[PDB]
């Protein structure tokens, strides 16, 4: 039903990718479009 | 990487390794430090060879 | 210096040289059609060139999702977005000018000043 | 006789071709044999270098930047002094001069090379003059199995040196 998808080697520099489910989503310990 | 926006020389993205090695690191500051330690490992794997040829 | 080709057959033009009426006539060599040219210009080499930072404009370069986003706005329409990257020319030398496509004035513009 | 022919007849042509029109045609013409006279006497017809300065001072005054040059050279800069002047560059005109000025301070800096400057500190202390101006760098060279080298060169006098 399609919530995952396989992106193989080559496509990725059609895509832009986040680190962590919130981490610029909405819109001391350690350091952080 | 993939993982920025494009066509950017800012510290982070370069990646100036911004933290100690005490409150950790973000992961992409990981990978470059693999980056720097793998390139010591080959360049003396392959000098330790020709030093050893020479020397004789 | 473009290449024109004989309207009768699509084929390569050479320049060739009237005997006495001191002209350039573009003969076919495929056919009979022959033709009289605008200037003496031949032949030209270009040693050195600074070109091609640019090109490759598509009308939807914004429809990719990957181009960063900025605010500075388009000086014709006013508007806010834009869509900003650098050249499109990689030499050694190339500069770190940079190309502004907006989508409402679909306009290109720098930000040199000198 | 053909040259100081064919040079007085041009220098007819460029005094009679100027807005600054010749009624005194004999003083133009007494002009006109100072300057071959005065012209001769780098060469008399002698040498090769005759047709350089003839043509250096004759497409100065056909220019045009600037057209100025024919009316301060009827109304003096005489010709004896314009063989031994050799100001092709500083004459005809300015604008153009202050360009080649700037063109020679761009190239003399552009000559220049590399001058990497070598931050200095004063925590360590140098062999040769032992001052405190090391100029030092870091870097790693030996394998895994420890830390970088601690590279050490003192700036004030040149000592390199190494800490252990
Ligand atoms: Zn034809
Ligand atoms: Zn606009
Ligand atoms: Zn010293």
């Amino acid at each position: 039903e399609g919530l995952v998808e396989y992106i193989d080697a080559e496509e990725e520099e059609s895509i832009l990718i986040a680190m962590q489910p919130e981490d610029l989503e909405p819109a001391a310990k350690r350091i952080r479009a | 990487l993939p993982h920025f926006s494009k066509d950017d020389y800012s510290p982070e993205s370069k990646g100036f390794v911004e933290n100690s090695y005490l409150r950790g690191l973000t992961p992409q500051e990981f990978f470059f430090h693999a980056m720097g330690g793998r390139e010591g490992l080959i360049d003396t794997a392959v000098k330790t060879a020709e030093t050893g040829y020479i020397q004789r | 210096t473009t290449f024109r080709f004989c309207r009768d057959c699509n084929n390569m033009l050479y320049p060739r040289e009237d005997k006495e009426n001191n002209r350039l006539l573009f003969e076919c060599r495929t056919c009979s059609y022959v033709e009289e040219a605008g200037s003496p210009l031949v032949y030209r080499h270009e040693l050195i060139t600074n070109i091609g930072e640019t090109a490759g404009v598509v009308q939807d370069i914004g429809s990719d999702p990957t181009l960063p986003r900025s605010d500075r706005e388009c000086p014709k329409c006013h508007s806010r977005e834009n869509v900003f990257f650098q050249s499109q020319q990689r030499r050694k030398d190339t500069s770190m000018v940079l190309f502004f496509v907006c989508l409402s004035c679909s306009h290109i513009f720098t930000s040199d000043q000198k | 006789h053909k040259l100081r022919d064919q040079v007085l007849k041009a220098l007819y042509d460029v005094l009679a071709k100027e807005s600054e029109h010749p009624p005194q045609s004999i003083l133009h013409t007494a002009k006109a044999i100072e300057s071959e006279m005065n012209k001769v006497n780098n060469c008399d017809t002698n040498e090769a270098a005759y047709k350089a300065r003839y043509r250096i001072i004759y497409s100065n005054v056909i220019s045009k930047n600037n057209p100025d040059l024919k009316h301060k050279i009827a109304n003096g800069d005489i010709t004896p002094e314009f063989l031994a002047t050799c100001d092709a560059k500083d004459l005809a005109p300015a604008p153009l001069k202050q360009k080649i000025e700037e063109i020679a301070k761009q190239n003399l800096y552009n000559a220049q090379g590399a001058t990497i400057e070598r931050s200095v500190t004063d925590r360590f202390t140098c062999g040769k003059c032992k001052e405190k101006k090391v100029s030092y760098y870091q870097l790693q060279t030996r394998s895994a199995d420890e830390p970088l080298t601690t590279f050490c060169t003192c700036e004030a006098c040149g000592n390199r040196w190494k800490f252990s």
